[PDB]
């Protein structure tokens, strides 16, 4: 590994020693846009730097191009760099072009790439000094056989070892991306190992942690009681902050919506009860009614929500739940209040901040699309702080009409049963429909296709299968295709969880590309997600059934 | 050919006429088969880079459409001529929508 966890201080110390100045900005920061954990970390890194008084500058970037036009567009004044939220599966160096003797004099510049994604470009490491990444304890272990074949490959039967060589290379790659670990988590690491932790620091990666539980869960466990140890570690004065483990539910804005609403619009509810159809409000209300709370009851807010049965609501649901099969609903979870404000729980806070970066406010109307995207992830940058709380019940409200909207459109694409089932993958198409037009956002695009493979993993059919979702935009003629991993039950046990389900489809679209002279644009982030033409969709997908994936 | 051997026929017998009436019976299921052909073969040689030489549309002065795929160009003409008899339009409204299924379209689409 580059840098260790041990060495995070020292490389610290280094960017004061090169960005430390009076009236000179030395530091620049590129932020993965569309992904919360970037967020935190850029804003814990930004207070950080607001401490000790480091001049610097944040450039929110959306795609490949833009990181490559506005690194040709920087000085040589900047002697420091960051990339959080990517760069890890790539060699930047090709990219970016960088010549080492042109950087010479040794350390020209540095650029600090910091990245979750698992499968990362091995020659990024081993082969250049200029580029640097903070690794979380993989390198060490894991790849210590692939190394010696790098430094191998770096008297006519010696092709035996050169075979082998190319050999180990390519079973280390052709390998699905995941993520294994949190930049949050790294970040708080590093504040812990220097000593300036405190409530703020914590809640940030409290928030940076809890936005995997809808996809790493098995790294959402894993993490948990390192946080728990830590908040532990760590009259109602109208100034008093507390932040506590209170039992929470899978439950969709539990404290801002009627529980009724809350059981209604609940992704595992649904999974577990098919209320597509009328028999799921069926069982729902004999729910209730075996419950005991009245159907006017639980239809208001939960502020004026009757005291007695929002008191004994634990013990309820503790007895109610075990016959519908419910009992893996009731989990741990944080909450924070202040004052005299109520109280926030960190899923209810990340919904909020989710739902505020999808709504907020040919290739020129991509332009203004992905400026309104940085808009809006400024925006939610500006409702962190704890001065603003209509920046929070405005996403708050958005979060409840986005959840409306995609459960309006799967339950019609329930009905209709447009999932188609081939042989080795499930396919189906938005072809036409109401309010599509929301679906250009790919992380509204991942929220539909979540809720849609949760619904069919709740099944008792025997295949995981990957998913493949696509959509339309009519302005562009364009379709927006993106690839969805298959999921386990979340009422799983460990044994059988050996390694989580890796993600071909970037491999699958890139060779598909590189072969056949198709009409895509792959840029996005996410290398799971391309658009593609409306006339080019087909054959390519005949090409993507008759490839090995 | 057919159309003459059906008017032949009516003849040899002795806003409807019945010399032409009853003249796409002859080659409707071959057309079916051949239309379903050359279809998965378009799909399937689009987009190679060396079979891209066939499937380049010409241009000639006075050309103002833009078109995609060349096989529905192709099936409109063929269904356009035949929609001139002006007394058969029956037969050749469904032989139109038969063919127009073979795609993914419906009948009173703007594109067909």
């Amino acid at each position: 590994m580059y840098y260790g966890i041990s060495q995070f201080s020292e490389a610290y110390n280094k960017i004061l020693r090169n960005s430390s100045s009076h009236s000179s900005c030395q530091l620049v920061i590129f932020v993965s846009c569309l992904n919360i954990d970037a967020l935190c970390a850029t804003k814990m890194l930004s207070l950080l730097f607001k401490k000790q008084l480091v001049q610097s500058q944040i450039v929110p970037i959306f795609g490949y191009s833009e990181l490559r036009r506005h690194y040709s567009q920087l000085d040589d004044n900047i002697n420091s760099l960051l990339l959080v939220g990517f760069g890890g599966v790539i060699d930047l160096e090709a990219f970016l072009e960088i010549d080492p003797q042109e950087y010479v004099i040794s350390f020209r510049r540095d650029i600090y790439v910091l990245d979750a994604h698992r499968p990362w470009n091995l020659d990024n490491i081993f082969g250049s000094q200029i580029i640097q990444c903070f690794d979380d304890g993989t390198v060490d272990d894991t790849l210590g056989e692939q190394k010696e074949a790098y430094y191998k490959l770096l008297r006519k039967q010696r092709k035996k070892q050169i075979h082998e060589y190319e050999g180990v290379l390519e079973e280390y790659y052709s390998q699905g991306t995941t993520v294994v670990n949190s930049i949050s988590a790294q970040i708080y690491s590093l504040l812990s190992a220097i000593g300036e932790t405190n409530l703020s620091n914590l809640w940030l990666n409290i928030l940076g942690t809890t936005s995997l539980d809808i996809a790493y869960a098995q790294v959402y466990n894993r993490l948990y009681p390192l946080l728990q140890d830590e908040v532990k570690r760590l009259v109602k004065t109208p100034d008093t902050l507390t932040l506590n483990i209170q039992p929470d539910y899978y439950l969709f804005l539990l404290r801002h919506s009627s529980l009724y609403d809350s059981f209604y619009y609940s992704n595992y509810v649904n999974a577990k009860l098919s209320l597509w159809n009328e028999n799921g409000k069926k069982r729902l209300h004999k729910m209730f009614a075996r419950m005991g709370i009245p159907l006017s009851t639980a239809q208001e807010t939960w502020l004026y929500m009757d005291h007695s049965i929002k008191r004994e609501l634990g013990i309820i649901f503790d007895k109610n739940l075990d016959r519908y099969g419910l009992q893996d609903i009731i989990r741990d979870g944080f909450v924070r209040t202040l004052g005299y404000r109520g109280s926030i729980s960190a899923s209810e806070f990340v919904e909020a901040l989710t739902a505020l970066l999808e709504v907020g406010n040919s290739a020129q109307k991509l332009t203004n699309l992905r400026k309104r995207w940085v808009s809006n992830f400024w925006l939610s940058w500006d409702a962190l702080d704890d001065r603003k709380v209509e920046l929070l019940n405005r996403g708050i409200q958005l979060a409840q009409d986005l959840q409306r909207a995609i459960f309006n459109t799967g339950v019609a694409i329930l009905e209709k049963k447009l999932i188609k089932h081939l042989r080795i993958y499930r396919l189906c198409v938005l072809q036409d429909g109401p309010d599509l037009d929301l679906y250009r956002n790919p992380l509204t695009l991942l929220r539909l296709g979540n809720w849609l493979i949760e619904c069919c993993a709740e099944s008792e059919d025997k295949q995981l299968l990957p998913m493949v979702l696509a959509s339309i935009d009519e302005n562009t003629d364009t379709y927006l295709v993106a690839g969805l991993t298959p999921r386990y039950p979340r009422g799983l046990d460990t044994i059988h969880t050996k390694k989580p389900i890796l993600n071909n489809f970037s491999m699958a679209f890139q060779q598909i590309t590189a072969e056949t002279d198709a009409k895509v644009r792959i840029d996005n982030f996410e290398s799971s997600i391309i658009e593609i033409r409306r006339e080019d969709l087909s054959p390519f997908l005949e090409k993507l059934t008759l490839s090995g994936l | 050919d057919s159309m003459l051997k059906t008017k032949q026929s009516y003849l040899k017998l002795n806003s409807v006429e019945n010399s032409l009436n009853g003249f796409s019976h002859l080659f409707s299921k071959p057309l079916m088969k051949r239309v379903k052909k050359l279809f998965k073969n378009q799909q399937e040689f689009i987009l190679d880079p060396q079979y891209e030489a066939d499937y380049v549309i010409p241009v000639l002065p006075g050309s103002h459409l833009n078109v995609k795929n060349p096989l529905l160009e192709l099936v409109k003409s063929l269904c356009h001529v035949m929609l001139l008899s002006k007394s058969t339009i029956l037969e050749i409204r469904t032989l139109r929508k038969e063919l127009l299924k073979i795609f993914e379209l419906r009948e009173f689409a703007k594109v067909a």
